[PDB]
C-alpha cells in the first residue's frame, strides 16, 4: 500500500502547511525597501569608490 | 480509499488557494512608482586568470575576499590569489566530472563533489606543508548538485536522489535526512545565522528547512519548468530563484508567495547562475545565450548587460565586501569585474 | 501548478468509437511539444502520438495508422484524439504528456519515476 | 615576500604544462544502451554506490577511456550535458523484435537535444543470430508492428553477405532503413551516424571505434581549413 | 634591377625597349603596397591570445622574414660603388630570402601532419621548428662563404655573381622547395574527392609560394610575358596573405570585432 502511505503524507503535509499565520504583501515590499536604502552608501558596485583606496586599482 | 484522500488533498489545496488570494492587496509596482532608476551601469573586466583546460562549473569566494577556489571538468582544483593573479595551490582528484566545490570559513579545507556519489574534503594548511585527502563522505544514492559547510565539523549536501542530508565530519557518518521533494535537488542555499536553509528541486517547487528538527516548513510553486539556482537575500528574508523557462522570481517567507517577476518577448533562453548584491539592489544573472545580465531588483527592468564570454556562462560570484564580481563560463576562462 | 485533466473514455464494443478529450492549466499553451501515453495491464509505459507547436508536423505508432487523429486546440487548450475501429488491446489507462523545456524539439517523458507533468488519466475497457 | 609568492607560482605552471600535454592527446567515449542489449558483454569483450565506472584500452598506442553509468534514476535530462565535449557516443541496440519503437524514440531524442548537435553517434545493432533463429522459424511476424514491411523490397544494389537466406537479409536491412532515415531526416551535414551489426562473441569493436574517430577528426580538420 | 634578377640565371638578358620603366613602376609599386600589409600580420600574429598555435607559429616567422628581405631590397641594392659596402648587403638578402623559403616548406609539412598522421603526438616540436627554419639558412650562407666569399657583388647590382655560378646557392635549394610543396597540395585536394571550395585552394596558393616558378623560364625575348607574371604576382604576396588570412576568416575577423568594441 504504497499508494496509501503516499496520500497519506501528502494530507498530513498539506494539514500541516494550511495553519501558518501570514501577514500583508505590502509589509514585506516596505521592509526591502528599507533595507535596500539603509545599506545604499556601502555598495561599491552601484556607487563607486575612488580609485586610491580601491584593492583592483 | 484513495478516492477519499484525493479529495481532501484537493480541499486543501482549494482552501490554501483561498487564503492566498485573500491576502493580495497591494502589487511590488505599484508601491514603487517613486524610485529612481539606477540607471545604465557599465563594468569593465579589470583581470582575467587563465590556466584551466576544459570547462568550470563551480567557484566559491574565501571569507577574506582574496583567495578563490575554481573547478573543472579535467580533474584540478585551483586556488588563486585574485589581487596578484599569483598561483598559490593546485589540488588533482581522482574523478574529472565534477560539479561543485566549497571553500571552509575559517580557511582551513575544502570540499568537492560530482558524478561519484561522494564528498571529498581536503585539508589545507599541515606540519608538512602539503595538501592531503582528510575525508570520504558516501551514502548518496545520486550525483551531488550543492555543498556548503556550516563550521569545520558539520557540512550540509543535495543529491539527485531527491534528498539532502546533514552529515558530521569527524565521526563520518549521516546525522540527519531531509526528503519530501518530488524531482531532482538543484541548488541549496543557507542563511547567514545557520540554521534554516532553502532548496530548489527540479519540479516547479520550492522549500524551506530547519537543520535542528529536520521537518520541512514551507514549499512554494509558481514556475512553469525546472529550477536552476537560488540564494538567499542579505537579510534573510527572502530569496530569489531562475528557471528553464526564461524567466526569474523573487520569493518571500512571510507572506508566503511571489511578489516580482523579471522576464521579457525576446529573452528566450533560460537562467543558470543567480547571486545578489551586497545592498540588494542589483540581482545579477548568468543566461545560455553567452552574456550576463543586470537587473535592478525592484524595477523589474534590465541595467546593465555584462557580454565577454564566448560560450555558457556557467558560474558567478560576489565578495564579502562588495568589491569584486567574479564570473566563469565553458571557455575556461575567469574574469574580474568592477 | 502544471495541471492536466483527461474525460472521454469508458466501455466500447470492438469496432466501436470514442473520443479522448484533455484539459490543460498552470502555463502557456502553444510554446510547448504534445504527446500521448497509454498502459495495459501488466506492462510498462507505451508511446502513440505527438503533435508540435503549430499542428503542422505529426507522428504515429504504426500500430494506430489509419485509425486515430491528434488534434491541437490553442484557444480553448484543449488535446484531442478520435479513436475508431478498435481492437480489445486497447483496453489501458490513458494519460497526456508535456516536454519538460519549451521551444524544443527534444523528448524525456516516458519515465516510471514519477515525470512531473503528467496527468492522471482514464480508463478504456472494449469487450462484448 | 613576493619573491616566493613567484617562484610557487612558476612551480604550478610547469606543472599545469605537463598535465596539458598529456590530456591534450586523450579520447574520450561515452556508453549508452537500454538493459536488455548486451553492453556489459562488449566491456568485458574489449581489452588492452558508484556513480560511474571508467575502462581504459590502448589501441595503436592511441589511448581510450570509456565510460559508464551506474547508480543512477531514469531521468537523462541533466547529467547528459556533462558530455558536450566527447569524442564520440555509443550506442547498442537490442534487434530482437516490442522494444524497437522505445529504442527508435530514444535515438531520435538524442539526435535532436541542443547540447548534442555536433557529437557523432556509433550505432551497434547487437543481437544478431538471435534475430536470424527468430526470423526464420516464423512464429512471430513483422508485419503486425511495421506495416511498411508489405512493400519493402532490398534495393538491387545489396552486398550480402555469403551463406545467407534472402529473408533475414530484408528484415536487418529494413531496421537499419528505419534508423537512417530519422538520422537523415534533418539533413545537416554537421554530425554524421556509422551503422554496423554485432553479435555476442566477436573480437573486432575496437578497430571500429578506431577507424571512425579517426574519420571523425579528418571531418573537424578539413573545415578548419574552410576545405569542405 | 626591377625584382626578376632574384630568379634570373640567363645573364644576357638586352631589351630593346621601353619595357624597363613599365617594369620597375610596377616593383616599386608593388612592394610598397606590402609592408604595410605585412605589418598588420606580424601584430595580429603577435598580439592575441586566441590563436597561439603551431600554424600561427609558421605564419608569423614567414611574415617577418619576407618584411626584413623586402626592406633589404629596397634600400640597399643599387650601391655599386663602394667595394666593401654592400659585398655585406649580399650576404643578408641571401639568408633572409632563404628562410622565407624555409617557412613556406614547412607549412607544406604542416599540411602533412594534419590529414595522413591525424592523431596527436607525444611531445612538442617547437624546437624542431625553430632549429630547421633558422639553421639551414645560416647553415647554408656558411658553407657558401667558406667556399666562395669574394663573389659578393658584381657591377650591376650587388646580388650573387653570374659568370660563376654562384647564383645556383639560392636557385637550387628554392626550387627543390617548391617541388616537394606542390606534392603536399595535390594530397589536401585528393581528401576532397574521396572523403567528402575555390576560395581555400587559391588561398593556399599564397603560403606555398608555388608563383614563384615562373621566372625560371625566362631567358630570352618573346618570353617577356613570364616576368611580367612573376612581376605582378610575387611582389603583392604579403597583400593575399594579407586578404586571404586577416579579413576572409571568421576567427581573426572576430577577434577585431572583440578588440574594437571594447
Amino acid at each position: 500500500t504504497a499508494s496509501i502511505a503516499q496520500a497519506r503524507k501528502l494530507v498530513e503535509q498539506l494539514k500541516m502547511e494550511a495553519n501558518i499565520d501570514r501577514i500583508k504583501v505590502s509589509k514585506a515590499a516596505a521592509d526591502l525597501m528599507a533595507y535596500c536604502e539603509a545599506h545604499a552608501k556601502e555598495d561599491p558596485l552601484l556607487t563607486p569608490v575612488p580609485a586610491s583606496e580601491n584593492p583592483f586599482r | 480509499e484513495l478516492d477519499q484522500l484525493r479529495q481532501e488533498a484537493e480541499q486543501l489545496k482549494n482552501q490554501i488557494r483561498d487564503a492566498r488570494k485573500a491576502c493580495a492587496d497591494a502589487t511590488l509596482s505599484q508601491i514603487t512608482n517613486n524610485i529612481d532608476p539606477v540607471g545604465r551601469i557599465q563594468m569593465r573586466t579589470r583581470r582575467t586568470l587563465r590556466g584551466h583546460l576544459a570547462k568550470i562549473y563551480a567557484m566559491h569566494w574565501g571569507t577574506d575576499s582574496r583567495l578563490l577556489v575554481s573547478a573543472s571538468q579535467d580533474g584540478k582544483l585551483i586556488i588563486w590569489d585574485s589581487y596578484t593573479t599569483n598561483k598559490v595551490h593546485a589540488i588533482p582528484l581522482r574523478s574529472s566530472w565534477v560539479m561543485t566545490c566549497a571553500y571552509a570559513p575559517s580557511g582551513n579545507y575544502v570540499a568537492c563533489g560530482g558524478l561519484d556519489n561522494i564528498c571529498s574534503i581536503y585539508n589545507l594548511k599541515t606540519r608538512e606543508g602539503n595538501v592531503r585527502v582528510s575525508r570520504e563522505l558516501a551514502g548518496h544514492t545520486g550525483y551531488l548538485s550543492c555543498c556548503r559547510f556550516l563550521d569545520d565539523n558539520q557540512i550540509v549536501t543535495s543529491s539527485g536522489d531527491t534528498t539532502c542530508a546533514l552529515w558530521d565530519i569527524e565521526t563520518g557518518q549521516q546525522t540527519t535526512t531531509f526528503t519530501g521533494h518530488t524531482g531532482d535537488v538543484m541548488s541549496l542555499s543557507l542563511a547567514p545565522d545557520t540554521r534554516l536553509f532553502v532548496s530548489g528541486a527540479c519540479d516547479a517547487s520550492a522549500k524551506l528547512w530547519d537543520v535542528r528538527e529536520g521537518m520541512c516548513r514551507q514549499t512554494f510553486t509558481g514556475h512553469e519548468s525546472d529550477i536552476n539556482a537560488i540564494c538567499f537575500f542579505p537579510n534573510g528574508n527572502a530569496f530569489a530563484t531562475g528557471s528553464d523557462d526564461a524567466t526569474c522570481r523573487l520569493f518571500d517567507l512571510r507572506a508566503d508567495q511571489e511578489l516580482m517577476t523579471y522576464s521579457h518577448d525576446n529573452i528566450i533562453c533560460g537562467i543558470t547562475s543567480v547571486s545578489f548584491s551586497k545592498s540588494g539592489r542589483l540581482l545579477l544573472a548568468g543566461y545560455d545565450d553567452f552574456n550576463c545580465n543586470v537587473w535592478d531588483a525592484l524595477k523589474a527592468d534590465r541595467a546593465g548587460v555584462l557580454a565577454g564570454h564566448d560560450n555558457r556562462v556557467s558560474c558567478l560570484g560576489v565578495t564579502d565586501d562588495g568589491m569584486a564580481v567574479a564570473t566563469g563560463s565553458w571557455d575556461s576562462f575567469l574574469k574580474i569585474w568592477n | 501548478q502544471v495541471q492536466l485533466q483527461e474525460s472521454g473514455g469508458g466501455l466500447v464494443q470492438p469496432g466501436g468509437s470514442l473520443r479522448l478529450s484533455c484539459a490543460a492549466s498552470g502555463f502557456t499553451f502553444s510554446n510547448y511539444k504534445m504527446n500521448w501515453v497509454r498502459q495495459a495491464p501488466g506492462k510498462g509505459l507505451e508511446w502513440v502520438s505527438d503533435i508540435s507547436q503549430s499542428g503542422a508536423s505529426i507522428s504515429y505508432t504504426g500500430s494506430v495508422k489509419g485509425r486515430f487523429t491528434i488534434s491541437r486546440d490553442n484557444a480553448k487548450n484543449t488535446l484531442y484524439l478520435q479513436m475508431n475501429s478498435l481492437k480489445p488491446e486497447d483496453t489501458a489507462v490513458y494519460y497526456c504528456a508535456r516536454c519538460p523545456a519549451p521551444f524544443t524539439r527534444d523528448c524525456f517523458d516516458v519515465t516510471s519515476t514519477t515525470y512531473a507533468y503528467r496527468g492522471q488519466g482514464t480508463q478504456v475497457t472494449v469487450s462484448s | 615576500e613576493d619573491k616566493a609568492a613567484v617562484e610557487r607560482s612558476k612551480m604550478i605552471e610547469k606543472q599545469l604544462q605537463k598535465d596539458k600535454q598529456v590530456y591534450r592527446r586523450t579520447l574520450r567515449l561515452l556508453l549508452l544502451g537500454a538493459d536488455n542489449s548486451g553492453k556489459s558483454t562488449i566491456v568485458k569483450q574489449m581489452r588492452i554506490t558508484s556513480g560511474i565506472f571508467e575502462t581504459k584500452f590502448q589501441v595503436d598506442k592511441v589511448n581510450f577511456h570509456m565510460f559508464d553509468v551506474g547508480a543512477q534514476r531514469d531521468e537523462r535530462r541533466k547529467w547528459i550535458q556533462c558530455f558536450n565535449d566527447v569524442t564520440a557516443i555509443i550506442f547498442v541496440v537490442d534487434s530482437s523484435d516490442n522494444r524497437l519503437q522505445e529504442a527508435l524514440n530514444d535515438f531520435k531524442s538524442i539526435w535532436n537535444n541542443r547540447w548534442l548537435r555536433t557529437i557523432s553517434v556509433i550505432l551497434f545493432l547487437n543481437k544478431q543470430d538471435l534475430l536470424a533463429e527468430k526470423v526464420l522459424a516464423g512464429k512471430s511476424k513483422i508485419e503486425d508492428y511495421f506495416p511498411e514491411f508489405a512493400r519493402y523490397t532490398t534495393p538491387e544494389d545489396a552486398t550480402p553477405e555469403p551463406g545467407e537466406d534472402p529473408r533475414v537479409t530484408r528484415a536487418k536491412y529494413f531496421i537499419r532503413k528505419e534508423f537512417v532515415d530519422i538520422s537523415t531526416a534533418s539533413g545537416d551535414g554537421r554530425h554524421i551516424c556509422y551503422p554496423h551489426f554485432t553479435c555476442s562473441v566477436d573480437t573486432e569493436n575496437a578497430r571500429r571505434i578506431f577507424n571512425d574517430c579517426k574519420d571523425i577528426i579528418l571531418q573537424m580538420n578539413l573545415r578548419e581549413y574552410n576545405l569542405v | 634591377t626591377n625584382f626578376a634578377v632574384l630568379m634570373a640565371h640567363v645573364e644576357v638578358k638586352h631589351s630593346d625597349a621601353v619595357h624597363d620603366l613599365l617594369l620597375d613602376v610596377i616593383t616599386w609599386v608593388g612592394i610598397l603596397l606590402s609592408l604595410v600589409c605585412l605589418l598588420i600580420c606580424i601584430f595580429t600574429f603577435c598580439f592575441f591570445r586566441g590563436l597561439q598555435s603551431d600554424r600561427n607559429t609558421i605564419h608569423k616567422n614567414l611574415c617577418i622574414s619576407l618584411f626584413v628581405a623586402e626592406l633589404l631590397f629596397l634600400i640597399g641594392i643599387n650601391r655599386t660603388d663602394q667595394p666593401i659596402a654592400c659585398a655585406v648587403f649580399a650576404a643578408l638578402l641571401h639568408f633572409f630570402f632563404l628562410a622565407a623559403f624555409t617557412w613556406m616548406f614547412l607549412e607544406g609539412v604542416q599540411l602533412y601532419i594534419m590529414l595522413v598522421e591525424v592523431f596527436e603526438s607525444e611531445h612538442s616540436r617547437r624546437k624542431y621548428f625553430y632549429l630547421v627554419g633558422y639553421g639551414m639558412p645560416a647553415l647554408i650562407v656558411a658553407v657558401s662563404a667558406a667556399v666562395d666569399y669574394r663573389s659578393y657583388g658584381t657591377d650591376k647590382v650587388c646580388w650573387l655573381r653570374l659568370d660563376t655560378y654562384f647564383i645556383w646557392s639560392f636557385i637550387g635549394p628554392a626550387t627543390l622547395i617548391i617541388m616537394l610543396n606542390v606534392i603536399f597540395l595535390g594530397i589536401a585536394l585528393y581528401k576532397m574527392f574521396h572523403h567528402t571550395w575555390v576560395i581555400g585552394a587559391i588561398a593556399l596558393l599564397c603560403l606555398l609560394g608555388l608563383t614563384w616558378a615562373f621566372g625560371l623560364m625566362y631567358i630570352n625575348e618573346s618570353t617577356v610575358i613570364m616576368a611580367y607574371l612573376f612581376t605582378i604576382f610575387n611582389s603583392l604576396q604579403g597583400m593575399f596573405i594579407f586578404i586571404f588570412h586577416c579579413v576572409l576568416q571568421k576567427k581573426v575577423r572576430k577577434e577585431y570585432g572583440k578588440c574594437l568594441r571594447t
